[PDB]
């Protein structure tokens, strides 16, 4: 997998490294899933995510 | 905003209203606890640097409900690049005084990497833009918080789409060349803020354009890509004395 292709397959920020290696990466207030593409809130208030919306789901 | 809806209520909690003496200037965009960027265009006019405040959490501007938060703007920061007056290079990092505190009505937008935003958030169609700017171009300006999503344009259709400021390296184009749909002059300094697998980003700041909803014309927004590295290296550096500081670009 390459970052510029559907971002590497990460939700948030992908880093390329030498051969056929991809790490994604996830926002300060966000851990990395084993999945090793996901990130989960680690915080109350997240960045880039809305409260009441995510309350209303 | 031309052509928007109100922004319901926490919907955008990211937002922040700059005040010079009480008076509304412009918009920004909240990125942690003390950070926020705006637009350097904003601060052109600005005689006592120390009557500038932020607020967050604000929605209607005729009634206090408790959810608004204000601060003392420590330090304005503008790239070298900037000359006042003119539209290259419009963007702002400021510092706040004490941090806010974050809530279900105060959350900062995320700041992404520059990889990710050229090589992904460039390509998502559509953003939101907001403001208490302008409701029509020469109109009053809005007492709740708009909001309007608007289509990005590669320069170059941009260029052929618009029938005069370059459009350069750090610019984009979004909205509408029907006279509809625009951010105006009071939105300035406010988020384009980009939706990508959940989680909001900030792409643009509202800059400039020919008027506000002109016929044959888009808006055009600071291209915060040019500029991530930037931030975050003045983010990790301690306030100087005096409240403008002029930095380096790049
Ligand atoms: C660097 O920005 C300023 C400025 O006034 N920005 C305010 C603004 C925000 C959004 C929109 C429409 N999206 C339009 C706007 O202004 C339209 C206008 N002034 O006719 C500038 C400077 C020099 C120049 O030639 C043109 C603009
Ligand atoms: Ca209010």
């Amino acid at each position: 997998l390459i970052c510029v292709n559907e971002n590497g397959g990460c939700e948030q920020y992908c880093s390329d490294h030498t051969g056929t290696k991809r790490s994604c990466r996830c926002h300060e207030g966000y851990s990395l899933l084993a999945d090793g593409v996901s990130c989960t809130p680690t915080v109350e208030y997240p960045c880039g995510k809305i409260p009441i919306l995510e309350k209303r789901n | 905003i031309v052509g928007g809806k109100v922004c319901p209520k926490g919907e955008c909690p990211w937002q922040v209203l700059l005040l010079v003496n009480g008076a509304q200037l412009c918009g920004g965009t909240l990125i942690n606890t003390i950070w926020v960027v705006s637009a350097a265009h904003c601060f052109d006019k600005i005689k006592n640097w120390r009557n500038l405040i932020a607020v967050l959490g604000e929605h209607d501007l005729s009634e206090h409900d408790g959810d608004e938060q204000s601060r003392r703007v420590a330090q304005v920061i503008i790239p070298s690049t900037y000359v006042p007056g003119t539209t290259n290079h419009d963007i702002a990092l400021l510092r706040l005084h004490q941090p806010v505190v974050l809530t279900d009505h105060v959350v900062p937008l995320c700041l992404p990497e520059r990889t990710f935003s050229e090589r992904t958030l460039a390509f998502v169609r559509f953003s939101l833009v907001s403001g208490w700017g302008q409701l029509l171009d020469r109109g009053a300006t809005a007492l709740e918080l708009m909001v309007l999503n608007v289509p990005r344009l590669m320069t170059q259709d941009c260029l052929q789409q618009s029938r005069s400021p370059n459009i350069t390296e750090y610019m984009f184009c979004a909205g509408y060349s029907d006279g509809s749909k625009d951010s105006c002059k009071g939105d300035s300094g406010g988020p384009h803020a980009t939706h990508y697998r959940g989680t909001w980003y900030l792409t643009g700041i509202v800059s400039w354009g020919q008027g506000c909803a002109t016929v044959g014309h888009f808006g055009v927004y600071t291209r915060v890509s040019q500029y991530i590295e930037w931030l975050q290296k003045l983010m990790r550096s301690e306030p100087r004395p005096g409240v403008l500081l002029r930095a380096p670009f790049p």
